[PDB]
């Protein structure tokens, strides 16, 4: 009986069963109207729910919350609830049958190039993809990898960006071009941050005493896990 | 045609176009007097802050900020753009009227709207009910909101925010034998604060750790190549938000103002507020603040109470981003004051159309 609306950019689009909520998206579940399409009697507690996917960004969230406000505006007896992926109330979970799937419709906001300049941590793998050609400098790729001792591999170089502290970890079996590219990446991050960071190049097995404790805290504390 | 969003802060102007994911102009809310605005004034005069503790107090200087925003930063003709403006909680009625009169009579905008900052942040988090902690450069507010409307009797205000934390870090670094006088140097301390400071989960335990090892020490390289080291300064400085007595203020810290605000609200919505604390503003960016707030509210609240702190990663610009989202939706712009309605009714229209 309930009407379920999917935020798509600045649009609300109605969807039908089966409901597969994308975890990067926002749905508005309208439980405010009686079978025929008329507003429900305030005695029957009309409700509107805003379901927030765990990966949904501010535009999808704001479009969905404003859409619920607009339903409340036309019928003030409506009660609005926000539900969060994986912690939905027993009541919401009673009125819609749904599953949650991995997926993300991009929001409508246009991307502008501004650095928020807030503490963020990342680990990068620095590797040449073809050593058969006799150079370790011509096919360098930089991939983000999870912040963890588990991502460290002897064969490559890793840049551990702890914002103000930057470590270049040299695998004992890594190549010269990966060391050069690793150090150049650390230098670029240091330069972007007006040179305030401390930059260290460390070798595998010869890590300073603080090193692996520092890697654990970065993984726990990383304010933007992505 | 694209609406403009201008979020006027005590410390910084955030401005840009509805539909962008971030403000294109961010500059200091400073005027030097015949007019230097922003970084141009902070390098060259007597400098005045037109906005104090979030409320506009100098209308000649504010006009000039808006002028600088329109023509120099955004390079736009304001007569061609509907303009969303933001205001602080508890903005006096005469202030909103003057804001409306200036936008229409001086800058001739086709349409305008004034939104409460905290409300824009709450929408950006996907909520219409909740309590916002908004902490910027000049003021901190607790703003409880029910289905889109701030509850003015329950708003709490703390005249302590990022500039005071910067001043405190400058004081204690100066006592250790560093000196900050130059434009650079006052901006260096702010950069140290933003890069190295954090909120301790347990302040006494952190002090003990810092007294007994060097594991909390961090270095910072100055522009000349000289290195600074700090340890317990990193967490003593934002601890001031929870203990304002650190800077000689006898007043409640932000965890107590949150609790006090929630307690001024109808008992019926309290459970919803506890579960929907949204943080916004640059001074909520410290690592650890969300976890500390969770621990402090848990200690104050009933033992059964479900507590949740929402701290989106983009929250330094949540207000502006909320404005940019809402100013983009047709249903929202239908609510704005048109130039025709202003001429027909005058500045007092703002109270009927904008709340
Ligand atoms: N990562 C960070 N850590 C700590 N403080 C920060 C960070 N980024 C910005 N700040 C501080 O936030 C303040 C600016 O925040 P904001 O723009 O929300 O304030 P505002 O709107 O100008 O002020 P107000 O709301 O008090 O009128 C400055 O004091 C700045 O130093
Ligand atoms: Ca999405
Ligand atoms: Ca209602
Ligand atoms: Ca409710
Ligand atoms: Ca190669
Ligand atoms: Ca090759
Ligand atoms: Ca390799
Ligand atoms: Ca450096
Ligand atoms: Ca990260
Ligand atoms: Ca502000």
């Amino acid at each position: 009986m309930v009407k379920v609306l999917h935020v798509q950019g600045k649009k609300l689009k109605e969807v039908q069963s089966p409901y597969n909520f994308l975890n990067g998206d926002v749905y508005v579940i309208d439980d405010s109207k009686k079978p025929d399409g008329s507003d429900k009697d305030p005695v029957d507690s009309p409700k509107v729910y805003i379901w927030l996917g765990s990966k949904a960004y501010a535009d999808d969230r704001g479009v969905g919350a404003w859409a619920a406000k607009m339903l409340d505006k036309e019928n003030q007896a409506i009660d609005i609830d926000t539900e969060v992926e994986g912690k939905e109330s027993a009541e919401f979970k009673t009125i819609v049958d749904f599953s949650v799937v991995e997926g993300d419709t991009p929001g409508f906001l246009k991307h502008v190039e501004v650095n928020f300049q807030d503490v963020d941590y990342e680990m990068y793998r620095v590797y040449d993809t073809d050593l058969s050609d006799g150079s370790s400098s011509d096919d360098i790729e930089i991939d983000p990898v999870p912040l963890s001792k588990n991502s460290l591999k002897s064969e490559d170089v890793f840049v551990i960006d702890g914002w103000n502290d930057i470590y270049v970890w040299i695998g004992s079996k890594s190549q010269v071009g990966e060391k050069a590219a690793g150090n150049r990446l650390a230098r670029k991050l240091d330069t972007e941050r007006k040179r305030t960071p401390m930059v260290y190049t460390v070798n595998e097995g010869l890590e300073p005493n603080g090193f692996f404790e520092f890697l654990e805290k970065l993984e726990q504390e990383d304010p933007k896990k992505q | 045609t694209t609406a403009l969003v201008c979020d006027n802060g005590s410390g910084l102007v955030k401005a840009g176009f509805a539909g962008d994911d971030a403000p294109r102009a961010v500059f200091p809310s400073i005027v030097g007097r015949d007019s230097y605005v922003g970084d141009e004034a902070q390098s060259k005069l007597t400098l005045k802050y037109p906005i104090e503790h979030g409320i506009i107090t100098n209308w000649d200087d504010m006009e000039k900020i808006w002028h600088h925003t329109f023509y120099n930063e955004l390079r736009v003709a304001p007569e061609e753009h509907p303009t969303l403006l933001t205001e602080a909680p508890l903005n006096p009625k005469a202030n909103r009227e003057k804001m409306t009169q200036i936008m229409f009579e001086t800058f001739n905008v086709p349409a305008m709207y004034v939104a409460i900052q905290a409300v824009l942040s709450l929408y950006a988090s996907g909520r219409t009910t909740g309590i916002v902690l908004d902490s910027g450069d000049g003021v901190t507010h607790n703003v409880p909101i029910y289905e889109g409307y701030a509850l003015p009797h329950a708003i709490m205000r703390l005249d302590l925010a990022g500039r005071d934390l910067t001043d405190y870090l400058m004081k204690i670094l100066t006592e250790r034998g560093y000196s900050f006088v130059t434009t650079a140097e006052r901006e260096i301390v702010r950069d140290i604060k933003e890069k190295l400071c954090y909120v301790a989960l347990d302040f006494e335990n952190e002090m003990a750790t810092a007294a007994s090892s060097s594991s909390l020490e961090k270095s910072y390289e100055l522009p000349d190549g000289q290195v600074i080291t700090i340890g317990n300064e990193r967490f003593r400085c934002p601890e001031t938000l929870f203990q304002p007595s650190f800077i000689g203020m006898e007043s409640a810290g932000i965890h107590e103002t949150t609790y006090n605000s929630i307690m001024k609200c109808d008992i019926d919505i309290r459970k919803d507020l506890y579960a929907n604390n949204v943080m916004s503003g640059g001074t909520t960016m410290y690592p650890g603040i969300a976890d500390r707030m969770q621990k402090e509210i848990t200690a104050l609240a009933p033992s059964t109470m479900k507590i949740k702190i929402i701290a989106p990663p983009e929250r330094k610009y949540s207000v502006w981003i909320g404005g940019s989202i809402l100013a983009s939706l047709s249903t929202f712009q239908q609510m704005w004051i048109t130039k025709q309605e202003y001429d027909e009714a005058g500045p007092s229209i703002v109270h009927r159309k904008c709340f």
